[PDB]
C-alpha cells in the first residue's frame, strides 16, 4: 500500500535434490552486458517538442527566434550530437549541410502564437492590457 | 622479483641489493599532489562523468577490453599531467639518482 507519484498535480524429510546443480561452464554468444545496453540505448522514448506550445498561463513557451533559423540551428545542434555520440570531431552522419535544398522547412517556435501573430508581447499582458484599457474609477 | 633478488649472496657479496634499486612510483610519490592522487582527479574536465566510480564504468565495455574512443579523450586529458607536472620532477629525480651512486631504475 501508500505508492508514491512521480509528479504533483493538484497539490502544490531428506532433500537430496539430484536434478539441478547451477555452477558454469556457458558463456554469453553476443554477450548479454553488451546486448541488453544496446537495448537499453534503444528503449529510451522520444524527447518532446514543447515549443510553440501553450503553458499554463497560456503564453507560449520557448526562445524568440525565426521559425526556419530555429529548424536550421536544430539541424545543427542535432549534428553536434551525433558528433558527440560517435565520438568524432565531425559527425559522420550529418543532418545539416546536405545536398538536399531544404530552404522552406520550419519547426515550430515561441515566435508565432496559437491564432497566428507574433510574440513580442506575450498574451497575459496583451490581454491584461486590452481590458485594461477600458476602467472606471469612483468621482471624488 | 626483487624480493627474489634480494637473497642471492655469492660470493660474500650481493648481487642486487635492495638499497639501490629504484621502484616505477617513487619518483611519483615524492610530488605533493602525489601523481595518483593527481590522475585520480581527472573526471572533473570529462564533461559527462562526474564521478571515478562512473568514469571507470564508461570506459569500459564490461568486457574489460575498453573503447578506443574514451582512451583518446582520457588520453588527451591526460597527455598534461603526464608532460607537464611529471617531468621536470623526474628530471630532478633521476639526477639526484645518478649523483647519490650508480644505481637501477
Amino acid at each position: 500500500k501508500r505508492i508514491p507519484r512521480k509528479t504533483k498535480g493538484k497539490s502544490s524429510p531428506a532433500t537430496a535434490e539430484p536434478g539441478t546443480s547451477n555452477c558454469e561452464h556457458y558463456k554469453a554468444r553476443p554477450g548479454i552486458a553488451s546486448v541488453q545496453k544496446a537495448t537499453e540505448s534503444a528503449e529510451l522514448p522520444m524527447k518532446n517538442n514543447d515549443e510553440g506550445t501553450p503553458d499554463k498561463r497560456g503564453n507560449t513557451k520557448g526562445a524568440l527566434v525565426n521559425e526556419h533559423v530555429e529548424a536550421r540551428d536544430e539541424a545543427d545542434d542535432a549534428t553536434k550530437k551525433q558528433a558527440k555520440d560517435t565520438e568524432k570531431a565531425k559527425a559522420q552522419v550529418t543532418y545539416s549541410d546536405t545536398g538536399i535544398n531544404n530552404a522552406n522547412e520550419l519547426s515550430r517556435s515561441g515566435n508565432v502564437d496559437n491564432e497566428g501573430g507574433s510574440n513580442q508581447k506575450p498574451m497575459s499582458t496583451r490581454i491584461a492590457e486590452a481590458t485594461s484599457a477600458i476602467v472606471s474609477k469612483h468621482p471624488a | 622479483i626483487m624480493r627474489v633478488l634480494d637473497s642471492i649472496s655469492v660470493l660474500g657479496v650481493k648481487i642486487m641489493p635492495r638499497a639501490h634499486v629504484v621502484d616505477s612510483d617513487e619518483v611519483g610519490e615524492q610530488m605533493e599532489p602525489t601523481f595518483e592522487h593527481a590522475v585520480m582527479e581527472i573526471y572533473k574536465g570529462i564533461a559527462g562523468v562526474d564521478s571515478l566510480d562512473d568514469l571507470t564504468k564508461w570506459v569500459l565495455n564490461s568486457d574489460l577490453v575498453p573503447h578506443d574512443d574514451r582512451l583518446g579523450q582520457l588520453f588527451q586529458a591526460f597527455l598534461p599531467l603526464a608532460k607537464d607536472l611529471l617531468a621536470p620532477m623526474a628530471r630532478q629525480f633521476y639526477d639526484n639518482s645518478m649523483s647519490e651512486g650508480r644505481l637501477l631504475t
